[PDB]
């Protein structure tokens, strides 16, 4: 008798740059998943979507961003592009649920939505679940770049307006990982 | 899987021309990144378009472009007598493979 | 950054030829390089591409198994070696610099050299 807050990340007021995701820890839960199921995308890896009540993990994770919806392809395992690689990346054996839906009524400002990121390029592709927050500015010569010739700033905006088209307007995007451990399942549906 | 373009496309100074290539549900469609090569003769290909509209300083504002389902376009307004060039577009094949197209041949 | 093109001639068919570019400045090191072909009266061709590091390498499915390309950190050059060339592999050879450094990949060729002529 102890609803689990799935609410927190779905109906957040902001969500987090695609290069700095948020990630939030879910444990100790009467876990229904009715909570979060008109929405873009709702596909599920490993995991049945139809009665995921029924099976429980030991602990569940919500990474929340937003990107664009042409974008929204590459939040899949066995995906490559200029998400998976160098902004989010998912495992090739992931076991979880990713849930994306509209949100040009909420981002899209029509002044231009410039509080978004994503990074452009990296010095290695990243591994699964991994974060890269790090906004320094790259320098390919050898003069500093105090912007300038040979220097490069890895992160650039999503210039959200509402007079763009579908796959060019926003989507707010959580991705469900379940995992088991050595410890009994804590996330666990009514019953 | 080479992209489709027309061997050559008519217009006159003043005026704007579009140039498609096509390709499948597995490339042009599937990812957006599209990027267009203006190539003079005797001379290598210049950088135009890059990520289906998007353009690097030194490209003038009357090139830009479009995209929708598997068909690229790149769109030329106000052309002028030294846009006589041939253009070749590029898409993400997957898996780290990038094709190029045909080739097109742009006429005023 | 100017793409200094070298290495071409004609050659017998069967034989091996190695091309090369010379990349003016430091910034070679910093950049992963592509090479693209381009057959007389015809379109442009990709050939293949090399990381900054030189740890991940593609190549077109043409000449794939065929041609190998290499590069030189400390010299500043750019190698692709080819072989067994056929009748068909009558070319202009471009190396270019990707758009951005470090991996990024997914934006175009922004530099490119004035190409070798190879000819069977
Ligand atoms: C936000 O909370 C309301 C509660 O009335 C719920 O109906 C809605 O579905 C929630 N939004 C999301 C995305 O879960
Ligand atoms: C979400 O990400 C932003 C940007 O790094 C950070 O400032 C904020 O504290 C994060 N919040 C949570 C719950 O991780």
């Amino acid at each position: 008798t102890n609803l689990c807050p799935f609410h927190e990340v779905f109906n957040a007021t902001r969500f987090a740059s695609v290069y700095a995701w948020n990630r939030t820890r879910i444990s100790n839960c009467v876990a229904d998943y009715s909570v979060l199921y008109p929405f873009f995308a709702f596909k599920c890896y490993g995991v049945s979507p139809t009665k995921l009540n029924d099976l429980c993990f030991t602990n569940v994770y919500a990474d929340s961003f937003v990107i664009k919806g042409n974008e929204v392809s590459q939040i899949a395992p066995g995906q490559t592009g200029n998400i998976a690689d160098y902004n989010y990346k998912l495992p090739d054996d992931f076991t979880g649920c990713v849930i994306a839906w509209n949100s040009n009524k909420l981002d899209s400002k029509h002044s231009g939505n410039y509080d978004y990121w994503y990074r452009l390029f990296r010095k290695s592709k990243l591994k699964p679940f991994e974060r890269d927050i790090s906004t320094e500015i790259y320098q390919a010569g050898n003069k500093p770049c105090k912007k300038g010739p040979n220097c490069y700033f890895p992160l650039q905006s999503y210039g959200f307006r509402p007079t763009y088209g579908v796959g060019h307007q926003p989507y707010r995007v959580v991705v469900l990982s379940f995992e088991l451990l050595h410890a009994p399942a804590t996330v666990c549906g009514p019953k | 899987s080479v992209l489709t373009q027309p061997r050559s496309v008519s217009g006159s100074p003043g005026q704007s021309v579009t140039i498609s290539c096509t390709g499948t549900s597995s490339d042009v469609g599937a990812y957006n990144y599209v990027s267009w090569y203006q190539q003079h003769p005797g001379k290598a290909p210049k950088f135009m378009i890059y990520d289906v509209d998007q353009r690097p300083s030194g490209v003038p504002d009357r090139f830009s472009g479009s995209k929708s389902g598997n068909t690229a376009s790149l769109i030329i307004s106000g052309l002028q007598a030294e846009d006589e060039a041939d253009y070749y577009c590029s898409s993400y094949a997957g898996s780290y493979i990038w094709v190029f197209g045909g080739g097109t041949q742009l006429t005023v | 950054v100017q793409l200094v093109e070298s290495g071409g001639s004609v050659v017998q068919p069967g034989r091996a030829l190695r091309l090369s570019c010379a990349a003016s400045g430091i910034t070679f090191s910093s950049f992963g390089m592509y090479w693209v072909r381009q057959a007389p009266g015809k379109g442009l061709e990709w050939l293949g591409y090399i990381a900054y590091d030189g740890s991940d390498t593609y190549y077109a499915d043409s000449v794939k198994g065929r041609f190998t390309i290499s590069r030189d950190n400390s010299k500043n050059t750019l190698y692709l070696q080819m072989n067994s060339l056929r009748i068909e592999d009558t070319a202009v050879y471009y190396c270019a610099k990707d758009y951005y450094p470090l991996l990024s990949y997914y934006y175009g060729l922004d530099v490119w050299g004035q190409g070798t002529t190879v000819t069977v």
